[PDB]
């Protein structure tokens, strides 16, 4: 709450956060693009969690490449089911690599 | 050209007619029997494909680009017989249309 320039910042009980994983890779994949927003190297630090966002097929029009092509897909996050959290309840999953050469 | 590459493609089908000779004359000859009686053969052939297809699971939001006959009025429809009675393809049609993250 911002009263003038003096914040007030209270704690909220009953709302949520709302978090799921995608197994079957049907999102544009942005990890492993080497972006921010990792863990620190340092246990003890604190950070905070990038931005989503995607970017699709681009077509020519006029003097501007910037144009929509009309096969640009445009995906709803809120489409998939998700988990809503409270302060309380938490949030798991588990997950197994397939077998890899060494390196 | 595009396919399916395999090692051990189906198997060609060969056919052919049987050779009948005309009559042969009465003294022995041992050259090869040159004269035969024309003909020929026809019947009818089927072929019966099993295909297995991948399912699509795509959570995209707006609609997608499809395959559609021709919106325009024309004087032959489209994939279809003329007057004449001659059956005439309008489009290669290509088999990529939806889309898919990369
Ligand atoms: N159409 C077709 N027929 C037969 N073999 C093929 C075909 N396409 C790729 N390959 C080969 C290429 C790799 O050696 C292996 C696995 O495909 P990799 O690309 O994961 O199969």
């Amino acid at each position: 709450t911002t009263t003038d320039g003096t914040k007030t910042i209270a704690n909220n009980l009953t709302s949520t956060v709302q978090v799921f994983a995608d197994t079957e890779h049907q999102l544009p994949y942005i990890l492993g693009s080497a972006h921010e927003g990792c863990m620190p190297p340092f246990p003890a630090d604190v950070f905070m969690l990038p931005q989503y966002g995607y970017l699709t097929l681009n077509g020519p029009g006029s003097n501007n490449n910037n144009l929509s092509t009309p096969s640009s897909a445009f995906y709803c996050l809120e489409y998939f089911p998700s988990q809503m959290l409270r302060t309380g309840n938490n949030f798991v999953f588990t997950y197994e690599f397939e077998k890899v050469p060494f390196h | 050209m595009g396919g399916f590459g395999l090692k051990n493609p189906p198997p060609q089908i060969l056919i052919k007619n049987t050779p009948v000779p005309a009559d042969p004359p009465t003294q022995f000859s041992s050259q090869k029997i040159n004269s035969f009686i024309t003909q020929y053969s026809t019947g009818q052939m089927t072929v019966e494909i099993e295909w297995e297809l991948r399912k699509e699971n795509s959570k995209r939001w707006n609609p997608e680009i499809q395959y559609t006959a021709n919106f325009n009025n024309s004087a032959n429809a489209q994939f279809s017989v003329n007057n004449n009675g001659l059956y005439i393809e309008d489009r290669t049609i290509g088999t990529r249309y939806l889309t898919h993250t990369l």
